[PDB]
């Protein structure tokens, strides 16, 4: 959970980043990739303790 | 308790397949700027390899 | 007068040098930005050189 | 005379460059700060440039 | 005027070794540049260098 809040917190800087623009778009692309392997963790810890 | 966990094991099975999608467009995304970049002349083979 | 007239000519070459590296980088940055694979803030950069 | 003023101009034009990239990065750092996404201490030296 | 000389001549020496490596430098990108093992960018900084 800690570290899904971490992740959701500097995928949203990285969007306010390019909004702004600052980065190209293929960081925009890493970073909700690594929201959505963070998601998918979550799901599985979630099952593990069930 | 084999009915409940293969129950919770597609779900989990899911979440991973809209991971993995989302990590190939990345991928692929990355691959198109690699290709651009040696097209216009700041990049070499190795990078788009 | 001719040396110093030498002198100037030199300098000029140089800079005239250094604007066309500098113009050769904007136009490739250029090309890159139409869809989107470099930084806008690298462009920016590129032009005030 | 004539050459020297537009040496002057050339120098003058140098300046504004400078000085438009700056405020350019200078605006987009102030842009981004609101949600405290930069550490104060960048946008302090984007200021003083 | 001989130590002005003397001045004038190490400041040339100075700039000649300078030219030197640079003209190395070059020299060993070119060979590289055959095989698109080094992107174009850095041969054009280097040849303006």
């Amino acid at each position: 959970q800690a570290q899904k809040e971490a992740i959701y917190r500097q995928l949203d800087q990285t969007t306010q980043r390019f909004n702004v623009g600052l980065v190209a778009i293929t960081d925009v692309q890493n970073a909700r990739a690594q929201y959505d392997t963070v998601l998918a963790n979550e799901v599985t810890a979630r099952n593990n303790l069930d | 308790q084999t009915v409940r966990s293969s129950f919770n094991n597609i779900n989990a099975s899911i979440s991973s397949i809209n991971a993995y999608k989302q990590a190939v467009v990345s991928a692929q995304s990355s691959l198109d700027a690699m290709e651009a970049g040696y097209s216009v002349g700041t990049r070499t083979i190795v990078d788009v390899l | 007068y001719q040396a110093t007239y030498d002198s100037a000519k030199g300098d000029l070459a140089k800079a005239q040098a250094a604007a066309n590296i500098a113009q050769l980088t904007v136009n490739r940055y250029q090309k890159l930005l139409g869809t989107q694979y470099i930084s806008k803030q690298e462009y920016d950069q590129a032009l005030a050189d």
